[PDB]
């Protein structure tokens, strides 16, 4: 496709036209949505599953924009939108008026007034036109910092993952760089990305030849093969390479 | 009245390398319930639910496995029991428990978020491993434990929903 994802605040994940972005500083529900308000913004509302899907990988809790009302006794939207069903799936935690996103389309009732992570989210056409564009990407890619990524939850063998991340031009993952990939820190379970050990050398490198820099992924040996699962906080667990597994495309440097 | 969610998952691992999928026992108010693994759960029977979360917990499990730097000699077996009861006053247990080769060597109560570490030194170590991938490498935090249950009642409730 290649297409420019459209008006983002600077180094925002732009998705679907749809700006987001992650504070892994925990502030309270009002504290949270005050922050995402002051960047001209708001905490994170989830209208479709399709648009948002994006939002299946997310490690941990986060704050939402959804908050109930004690009257109504119903959810509603910060701004309030009604909670449409068949997104959501509302589980009582903890007793509180607000709710923690978290993956598989999970909300968790939080007290408003515990410290969470947090989620803005704008639209697109509501950022104004003089502002940051991410780099081209494909259509429906979640492009971050001008990479482009996407991430397929069928699961197939490294091989597999590579051939499929070839056919719509692209590659597995490949980790170069944690700032412009911080991104990768709220990503759940393991993934195949494109990290191959070559078992003669000893050594790790990308799928294009690049070798592995040091310091930017623990790597741990797991199941022994030779190709490795990214997870979460920058590491690489060592996989068997026909083991199945989901996996992250990235249009390639 | 009283009822009762178990679920318990175990993954294996081989002269140190962590095997491939995992094995999930349910129980509901101690009666088998499921038996799931990476390909699909079993008793219009639809487990999608189940079969997403316990292989993403599966995938947990095997990463605080192939955490616990103990032997690559033979076979050893993680285990995770997560249950959790609605007693007759509508009043909540649950627990999260840590066997290691069938030796139960950490708990935590989900409702008091306090662990009990084991006697032996040994086991000791071993919850010391896990309680240290938990909180550094997973991440793992009261919400998520708070989650935990919460997850595990919803569940429990739902099934009680049905049938
Ligand atoms: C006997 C009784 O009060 N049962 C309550 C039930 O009404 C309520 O729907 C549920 C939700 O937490 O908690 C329990």
């Amino acid at each position: 496709t290649e297409s420019y994802c459209g008006p983002c605040p600077k180094n925002w994940i732009c998705y679907k036209n749809n700006c987001y972005q992650f504070f892994d500083e925990s502030k309270n529900w009002y504290e949270s949505q005050a922050s995402c308000m002051s960047q001209n913004a708001s905490l994170l509302k989830v209208y479709s599953k399709e648009d948002q899907d994006l939002l299946k990988l997310v490690k941990s809790y986060h704050w939402m924009g959804l908050v109930h009302i004690p009257t109504n006794g119903s959810w509603q939207w910060e701004d309030g939108s009604i909670l449409s069903p068949n997104l959501l799936t509302i589980i009582e935690m903890q007793k509180g008026d607000c709710a923690l996103y978290a993956s598989s389309f999970k909300g968790y009732i939080e007290n408003c007034s515990t410290p969470n992570t947090y989620i803005c989210m704008q639209r697109t056409v509501q950022i104004p036109l003089t502002e940051s564009y991410c780099g081209p990407c494909p259509k429906n890619w979640i492009c971050y910092k001008n990479n482009c990524y996407q991430f397929f939850d069928e699961s197939k063998n490294w091989y597999e993952s590579q051939a499929s991340c070839m056919s719509q031009n692209a590659s597995l993952l490949k980790v170069y760089s944690k700032e412009d990939q911080d991104l990768l820190k709220l990503v759940k379970s393991y993934h195949w990305m494109g990290l191959v050990h070559i078992p003669t050398n000893g050594s790790w490198q990308w799928e294009d030849g690049s070798i592995l820099s040091p310091n930017l992924l623990t790597i741990i040996e797991m199941q022994k093969g030779d190709c490795a699962l990214y997870a979460s906080s920058f590491k690489g667990y060592i996989e068997n390479c026909s083991t199945p597994n989901t996996y992250i495309c990235m249009q390639r440097t | 009245e009283p009822h009762s969610l178990r679920y318990n998952l175990t993954v294996l691992s081989w002269d140190g390398s962590v095997q491939s999928g995992f094995l999930t026992e349910v129980h509901l108010d101690g009666q088998p319930f499921l038996r799931c693994d990476r390909q699909k759960c079993r008793a219009n029977k639809t487990w999608d639910r189940e079969t997403r979360d316990l292989t993403g917990w599966g995938k947990d499990l095997r990463m605080t496995l192939a955490h616990i730097k103990d032997q690559k000699e033979g076979l050893h077996s993680l285990q995770e029991i997560r249950v959790c009861e609605i007693h007759e006053d509508n009043s909540t247990r649950s627990s999260q428990h840590f066997y290691y080769d069938g030796e139960l060597f950490l708990s935590q109560n989900l409702e008091t978020l306090e662990w009990t570490m084991p006697q032996s030194s040994r086991a000791q170590t071993l919850a010391m491993n896990v309680r240290n991938f938990l909180k550094e490498d997973a991440m793992e935090t009261d919400t998520h434990y708070h989650a935990m249950r919460a997850d595990c009642l919803s569940e429990l409730r739902r099934y009680l929903k049905s049938g």
